């Protein structure tokens, strides 16, 4: 089978700035090679065919080179909604193959979160578990400390984050950080808090409620 | 517009099989071999194979030779897939696709099909509204307990996409999935907030409004 190796997996490149995806072929393939686009929400686009030709409505700032084995997809100039996984494909011989993949990270300006806390619904408690969710919208940079405290008692282990792919337009990203407790557990304890700290932020940011004041 | 839509989601239990359709719009069916590629959870694309519909001449890469059989019902202007014998290594998103000549390339792709395998039951999610106690406000809906993946979360029935974040499910220690969705609004007070879960794999359909 022909392996297609793209080595660099992760690539972080600024707005306005031209990127370079490699693919090599374990043997050559005489310019019989594709790109694919993969958005984060799985939905895959033809880019280029045979090796320099655009797919119809595809951006004049993707162009495809190179020639037997060492093949590039270059971005001229760098938007928004190029984050992506790019991915190269042979059709030299059967079975086509793919390139293991080149995830696009985004550089803009940094931008910290705006910070929200829930208390748990009524109608969780009632089943004997609480969820406290900590939500960071909009941030950039990815790295972002989130400590929660009960009652001024930093927390460990009892909390698990998730984070979005970068936003199309703003190239940004959010989190959720959740807080799962015993409904007896919560019962015990009156304030409820996560603490941000984030490069946008010159101090770190608390947001809390009063169990029983809500 | 040329289209192809994929059966939804499928839980599926070690050794046993599952079929899944590509129902093709906006072409001469005929006209066009179909290809078939399998995503594993965070990886790469292999191919699996192709079909010629005109005669039905099959052509698989020799990995997935003793694992899927294509077929195509020519009225129904529909491409099938049979994965036979199945283990936690199919689970994956399997996606099918059109070949065009200018110069083969998948020029139209489907938008895939999550196959989870595992002897672990279907379970429908609880949704919980997510409601405060300074310019924008915030508010969402937990989605908790559900298995397996995925969920769909719309806001007001497709009307609310702005400002809208769901988050990717979390598998938690009791093995089941766990994810909020979550909206902004500069503050709000004029409009309601009705998150609308689906789990086709429990045909649950829940809305949650959120009392503001």
């Amino acid at each position: 089978d022909i392996q297609m190796t793209q080595t660099t997996s992760s690539l972080s490149a600024s707005l306005g700035d031209r990127v370079t995806i490699t693919c090599s072929a374990s043997q050559g393939i005489n310019n019989y090679l594709n790109w694919y686009q993969q958005k984060p929400d799985g939905t895959v686009k033809l880019l280029i065919y045979y090796t320099s030709s655009l797919h119809s409505g595809v951006p004049s700032r993707f162009s495809g080179s190179g020639s037997g084995t060492d093949y590039s997809l270059t971005i001229s100039n760098l938007e928004p909604e190029d984050i992506a996984t790019y991915y190269c494909q042979q059709y030299s011989n059967l079975p086509y193959t793919f390139g293991g993949g080149t995830k696009l990270e985004i550089k803009r300006t940094v931008a910290a979160p705006s910070v929200f806390i829930f208390p748990p619904s009524d109608e969780q408690l009632k089943s004997g578990t609480a969820s406290v969710v900590c939500l960071l919208n909009n941030f950039y940079p990815r790295e972002a400390k989130v400590q929660w405290k009960v009652d001024n008692a930093l927390q460990s282990g009892n909390s698990q984050e998730s984070v979005t792919e970068q936003d199309s337009k703003d190239s940004t990203y959010s989190l959720s950080s959740t807080l799962t407790l015993s409904k007896a557990d919560y019962e015990k304890h009156k304030v409820y808090a996560c603490e941000v700290t984030h490069q946008g932020l010159s101090s770190p940011v608390t947001k809390s409620f009063n169990r029983g004041e809500c | 517009e040329v289209q192809l839509q994929q059966s939804g989601p499928d839980l599926v239990k070690p050794g046993a099989s599952v079929k899944i359709s590509c129902k093709t719009s906006g072409y001469t069916f005929t006209e066009y071999i179909m290809h078939w590629v399998k995503q594993s959870h965070g990886k790469s694309l292999e191919w699996i194979g192709g079909i010629i519909p005109n005669n039905g001449g099959t052509s698989y890469n020799q990995k997935f030779k003793d694992k899927a059989t294509m077929t195509v019902d020519k009225s129904s202007s529909t491409g099938y897939m049979e994965l036979r014998s199945l283990t936690s290594e199919d689970s994956a998103v399997y996606y099918c696709t059109r070949r065009e000549v200018y110069y083969y390339a998948l020029d139209y792709w489907g938008q895939g099909t999550l196959v989870t395998v595992s002897s672990a039951s279907t379970k429908g999610p609880s949704v919980f509204p997510l409601a405060p106690c300074e310019s924008t406000a915030a508010l969402g809906c937990l989605v908790k307990d559900y298995f397996p993946e995925p969920v769909t979360v719309s806001w007001n029935s497709g009307a609310l996409t702005s400002g809208v974040h769901t988050f990717p499910a979390v598998l938690q220690s009791s093995g089941l999935y766990s994810l909020s969705s979550v909206v902004t609004v500069p503050s709000f007070g004029t409009q309601t907030y009705t998150c609308n879960v689906d789990h086709k794999p429990s045909n649950t359909k829940v809305d949650k409004t959120v009392e503001r």
